[PDB]
RNA sequence: GAGCCGGUAGCGGGCGUGGAUCCCUGGAUGUCCGAAUGGGGGAACCCGGCCGGCGGGAACGCCGGUCACCGCGCUUGCGCGGGGGGAACCUGGGGAACUGAAACAUCUCAGUACCCAGAGGAGAGGAAAGAGAAAUCGACUCCCUGAGUAGCGGCGAGCGAAAGGGGACCAGCCUAAACCGUCCGGCUUGUCCGGGCGGGGUCGGGGGCCCUCGGCCGAAUCCCCAGCCUAGCCGAAGCUGUUGGGAAGCAGCGCCAGAGAGGGUGAAAGCCCCGUAGGCGAAAGGUGGGGGGAUAGGUGAGGGUACCCGAGUACCCCGUGGUUCGUGGAGCCAUGGGGGAAUCUGGGCGGACCACCGCCUAAGGCUAAGUACUCCGGGUGACCGAUAGCGCACCAGUA
RNA sequence: CGAAUGCCGGCAUGAGUAACGAUAAAGAGGGUGAGAAUCCCUCUCGCCGUAAGCCCAAGGGUUCCUACGCAAUGGUCGUCAGCGUAGGGUUAGGCGGGACCUAAGGUGAAGCCGAAAGGCGUAGCCGAAGGGCAGCCGGUUAAUAUUCCGGCCCUUCCCGCA
RNA sequence: CCUCUAAGCACAACCUGCGGGAACCCGUACCGCAAACCGACACAGGUGGGCGGGUGCAAGAGCACUCAGGCGCGCGGGAGA
């Protein structure tokens, strides 16, 4: 609504930045901030636990957002653009040359 | 949830409003008893409560639709 | 106030002061030495009469009044009376 | 209605105390009544009232930086129940 | 069509392809104040009557319904209506001053500002008792002309039309009165008076009534559709290498184009994203002669009678207003006061007034469209870019 | 843009200056705390005492009590506070007002007047610190009390009885 | 509040006992001659009502001391023109 746009919880190329050529799984989509997850961005924050149970948190930390552009869904072949077929009577999305 | 709301209409649906009434004000009751636990911590499920003040909109709503053509 | 019968309402107008011979006499013309506002006001009057049982009276412009004796006359072609003075004056249009 | 009027109990050291004699007390809707309270009660607890004090509390007035606003206004019942009578419900 | 449980962060808990959140339509619930309308009142609070319900309830309190006033109607009760709000815009009722006149009074500002009442998506106006000199034109409104002309004017300052022509729009209708019928309530109970319905009748010469001749157009009203607004949807075509934190730069080699508007993506991208060109879409509620239908409605000649063609009206005088017109030679339009007709040999007008010649048919009402305005939705900009742009980019009509 | 005793803003100078708001007045010993002339306790000293004491109206509107705080506020200081944070606290048939009364005055059926807006006005309604009217003394809280509690005492409705 | 009579009604109705029931809404903290009210301020200013002890001076709400109670007035320390 205003908000959607390309993917969801699935396996996508990233073509981005740093992380540039990736493939990843599962996205996880925001898109309030049309981002995404993938295993792409990743830093370190600073911690001492939320409370102290269990102490620290520990320290690898996780992963940062990335723009939804950045990515770029995949299968039977590459990257691609999303296309949307009929289906005769629903709506699904297939790749161009290629289906899902 | 979704489908238990779906279900609780269909009976809720058929009932009539001498029974709605008495229902509602079992629900009612049971909602003052959470927000009292509500009010004292020990004990409360925060989802609980929105869930059953909704509960009682569905039924009263019920209700009206009810009072039109039947009593 | 406003004639009942007419609708005739006090109107405003002028009150010219002049001076000077007219032109049509010695000449020069005249001057306008003062306007100012002011109101007519209709010529109203007071007319007390019989009708069915009850007195009706009638705020109205003196031009009017045969215009009521016209409607006392009209009026006795009708079914009225029912302690009723205000709402005669009404039903006498 | 009835489980309506009542909204929840007090909670104070003083609203305590208040359980050795039969004087258990409700934030209770701001328009009911002495009448109505002792009605929306009996039928709340099956327990007979026999003294209804009320009284009304001026919401505090709080901030949180630079918006600053009110807390809802409050009315409170202090309901006495007859000798011997005592709600179970309250007696935490 | 995959994420949600607002402006999200957190505790603490839940929901969703068993198709959630979110968007549009309709419905339900909607405390108290406010036109505020049971009564009172220092707005958001007090206090009542009647009907019915809850509690042990008769006192007491809760719940539901209901009870202002005013105007029109029809059998005293019941129906309709009204009331208040609205950024401008409109009409009407009232109506200034600074100012200008290089002082100032006539004059100007200006029927402006403002106050009041009213109208609505517009309002006003509108089918000639018109214009004005043409064998003339033919409702009204709005634009351009006409023209700073005609004129008005302490002939100072200044004010300032109309016909005509070019355009937009296009539309014409219903009554009153003679006469005929009918109901009613009075009386002087009559071949009658006047009140109500219906018929008839609507015009520059017509209508009624008596005597000879009988046939289509058609709404501004109602109905159905088309279309249109309130959510949406589909939408061509790019990889690699290189610097760099980061390519969209630079390079190699491609492709789409009814799409090379524009924004975003780590920098500068037609071919990554959102889009753009082009094309789809409404169950629901709005809108809707634009295209259909259907009503209401409209459809003659002669020859006679002269029965009717809107009254305190016309007309004249007094006092004023409007018009370009300031008492002028001062008509026309309107009217506070006085006097006061006629029904076509009737009557108004064509700038005092007479006489010819001509124009029009007053004293009842309705009428779209072309015009104004921007609260609101959208599109654009040799408009602003945070001392600017709205007072307000920010929780401001706030502190 | 350099001048408009310009407009908004920031930053100087006077300047470590005048002042620190009643000449009722202080001193010491102990506590507390990073820190104390300024906070707590004690003892000495002074000032008020038809008050500078106590209680009520109006006005103010949480300033009340308690626990934490000390950036800012406090004319210094601050560990304190009427300051910040949090949580508590106001209990009525008899107190006071309302389901009683009327005063000036306001409103206002009828009625009158006014270009519109509106102005008057009889009854009535509103309107109080005035009339009417049933509670005293103690005890409780950290913070309310004629309100809670105890003792004694009253008033009004509704119903039944004689 | 007493009393008088009107329609009415006297199987009502008042009056006096006595018993049992019923008894809403609003205020109630705290300041209150003041650092909490009006004075832009913890401003030497203004603010209505009541209580306001004791001894002495002819009296008194005056004047001096003082009870209860409350305060030394939110910058100090020195000097000694």
């Amino acid at each position: 609504r205003v908000k959607m746009h390309v993917k969801k919880g699935d396996t996508v190329l990233v073509a981005s930045g740093k992380y540039k050529g990736r493939v990843g799984k599962v996205k996880e989509v925001l898109p309030k901030k049309y981002a995404v997850i993938v295993e792409g961005v990743n830093i370190v924050k600073k911690a001492v636990r939320v409370s102290p149970k269990y102490p620290q948190g520990g320290f690898i930390e996780k992963e940062a957002p990335l723009h939804a552009s950045k990515v770029r869904p995949i299968c039977p072949a590459c990257g691609k653009p999303t296309r949307v077929r009929k289906k005769f009577l629903e709506n699904g999305k297939k790749i161009r040359v290629c289906a899902k | 949830k979704l489908s238990e709301v779906r279900k609780q209409l269909e009976e809720a649906r058929k009932l009539s409003p001498v029974e709605l009434e008495k229902l509602v004000r079992e629900k009612k009751r049971e909602l003052m008893e959470l927000r009292f636990q509500a009010s004292i911590g020990q004990l409360s499920q925060n989802h609980k409560i929105r869930d059953l003040k909704r509960q009682i909109a569905r039924l009263l709503t019920v209700l009206n639709e009810k009072r039109r053509q039947n009593a | 106030k406003v004639c009942e019968i007419s609708g005739k309402r006090p109107i405003v107008a002028n009150s010219i002061q002049r001076r000077g011979k007219a032109k049509r006499e010695g000449g020069v013309g005249k001057k306008t030495t003062g306007i100012s506002k002011r109101r007519q006001y209709p010529n109203l009057q007071k007319v007390r009469v019989r009708v069915a049982g009850q007195e009706i009276t009638f705020r109205v412009a003196a031009s009017h009044i045969p215009k009521v004796y016209e409607l006392v006359e009209r009026a006795k072609g009708l079914r009225l009376e029912g302690l009723s003075p205000k709402e005669i004056k009404k039903e006498l249009l | 209605t009835a489980y309506d009027v009542i909204l929840a109990p007090v909670l104070s050291e003083k609203a305590y105390a208040g359980f050795a004699e039969g004087k258990y007390t409700f934030w209770v809707h701001p328009k009911a009544t002495k009448t109505e309270i002792k009605n929306a009660v009996e039928t709340a607890f099956k327990v007979k009232v026999v003294k209804v004090n009320t009284l009304h509390v001026r919401g505090k007035k709080k901030r949180l930086g630079r918006y600053l606003g009110k807390r809802p206004d409050r009315k409170k019942a202090i309901v006495q129940v007859a000798p011997g009578q005592k709600i179970e419900a309250l007696e935490g």
